[PDB]
């Protein structure tokens, strides 16, 4: 039964150990992109949360008939 | 021995010649905030895919 139908146990293990780094990765991933958000947010120094501002080529660098603009 | 301006000349952009030197910041503008860095670096495919809750990709 066991040669027809079952493995060693050393492949469940080493599955077993693989299967429990990928999800420690992603845990750790999962908190990190927290704590990345979070700070994005606060500051906005990131390239997330960057909220329009007026493009500066609309400004017209001319003489306005009068010196002091 | 004055000439009369023809039309079209007292209207007319002349250049001026003067040891007046030009100013550096008229506008007194103070020093502009440093923008975000850049986005460097080569794409890569994302670490353990969406990583959304029980997906695998
Ligand atoms: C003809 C069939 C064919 O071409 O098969 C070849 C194709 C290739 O197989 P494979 O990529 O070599 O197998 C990879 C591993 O088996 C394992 O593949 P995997 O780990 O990459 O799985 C893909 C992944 C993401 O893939 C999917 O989202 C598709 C799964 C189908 C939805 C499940 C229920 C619908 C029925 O699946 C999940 O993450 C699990 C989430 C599923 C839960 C859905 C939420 C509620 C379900 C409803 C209750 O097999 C399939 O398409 C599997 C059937 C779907
Ligand atoms: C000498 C013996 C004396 C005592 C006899 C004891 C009787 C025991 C037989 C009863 C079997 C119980 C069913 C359990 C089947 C396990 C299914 C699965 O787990 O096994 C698969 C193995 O496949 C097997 O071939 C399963 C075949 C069994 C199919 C059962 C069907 C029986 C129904 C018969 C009904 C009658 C039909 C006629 C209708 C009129 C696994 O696939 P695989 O990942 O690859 O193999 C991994 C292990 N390896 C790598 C080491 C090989």
């Amino acid at each position: 039964i066991a040669r027809t139908f079952y493995d060693g146990p050393e492949k469940n293990y080493e599955k077993t150990m693989a299967i429990l780094q990928i999800e420690a990765e992603k845990a750790e991933l999962r908190l990190k992109e927290l704590e990345v958000r979070r700070l994005m947010r606060a500051r906005g120094d990131g390239p997330w949360y960057q909220y329009p501002t007026i493009d500066k080529a609309l400004i017209d660098h001319s003489p306005k008939t009068t010196p002091d603009n | 021995g004055w000439v009369r301006p023809d039309l079209g000349e007292l209207s007319k952009v002349t250049k001026v010649k003067t040891d007046r030197p030009l100013p550096e910041n008229p506008y007194h503008s103070r020093a502009r905030p440093e923008p975000n860095p850049e986005a460097e670096g080569d794409l890569k495919p994302a670490k353990h895919g969406s990583r959304l809750f029980f997906w695998t990709m």
